[PDB]
DNA sequence: CCATGGAGTCATTTTATCTTGTGTCACTTACAGAAAAAGTATTACTAATATATGTTGAAAA
DNA sequence: TTTTCAACATATATTAGTAATACTTTTTCTGAAGATAAAATGACTCCATGG
């Protein structure tokens, strides 16, 4: 059920969520009882309904629990920022840099600027000028700044 | 034979077949240009005439 | 002490390479973006002027 | 109905003063055949031990 499996599949996330290492294989590890296209229909919608997330690492694709703070955050973010923003926080520590976001998003530097500045007013990302040469202004989450110097 | 089809068709007829046919085909190859921004825009070539 | 094994040097090919190619007229036609600096366009005011401009509409035929 | 008016209005430009903001610029500032050779080929020989 959309709301039931929404809240109980959010319950395995809010309890543990198999940490960050959680992949879709761990779904069948806990609840595999659901049919494939159904549990995936509600996975797809809860990611659309921003009650779950997906992280890109290693084998398969990771999932995690997400609350309305960052959920209404990203749904409030534009369609431009949509994949952009959540892709930025993937670094979370070392940040990421201008042109290396351009190729990954397949946009210009024309547009990726204005959504960045939008995120600057948003203050969910902060300008960071790191050890390597100050041509960069790498961008990590406005909240977190673990870094090498 | 030579009265109907002139002595030089070679430069004539190929140039005619150009200005009539290929010009219509060249834009028929690229009739759409949209740069990447403002997903609602497009410029569609349709006709060529001289 | 001597035949052996192993290597070290030393001719020897076969591949990778570069300089040429008759003479004479006579016309011809450094990437891009980033930041700092400089400067400015509104952004209100009268306040006179006199076109443009739009609309509209009212007024007349 | 249509046309002329009118009329209403509103920019348009000057000169100011601010003051503040926003906004573009500019100016740094860096992230064709026959020699020549090179190497693989191979034979020679110094020099090793051992029956």
């Amino acid at each position: 059920q959309l709301s039931d499996n929404a809240k109980t599949l959010h319950s395995q996330m809010m309890s543990k969520g198999i940490g960050a290492l959680f992949t879709q294989q761990e779904l069948q590890k806990q609840m595999g009882i659901g049919s494939l296209t159904d549990l995936m229909s509600i996975v797809q919608e809860l990611l659309d309904k921003n009650l779950i997330k997906l992280v890109k690492q290693n084998d398969e694709l990771k999932f995690q629990g997400v609350l309305e703070s960052e959920a209404q955050k990203k749904a409030t973010m534009s369609a431009e920022e949509a994949l952009v923003y959540s892709y930025i926080e993937a670094s979370g520590r070392e940040g990421i840099w201008s042109k290396t976001i351009k190729a990954r998003t397949n946009l210009h530097q024309h547009v990726v600027l204005k959504c960045l500045k939008s995120l600057e007013s948003q203050r969910y990302v902060k300008s960071v000028k790191s050890v390597k040469f100050p041509t960069r202004k790498i961008y990590m989450l406005y909240s977190l700044q673990p870094s090498v110097d | 034979f030579l009265k109907v089809k002139g002595l030089v068709k070679q430069h004539l007829d190929s140039f005619n077949y150009f200005v009539d046919t290929d010009l219509k085909k060249i834009i028929k190859a690229n009739q759409l240009i949209l740069s990447d921004v403002d997903p609602e825009f497009y410029l569609k070539y349709v006709d060529i005439r001289v």
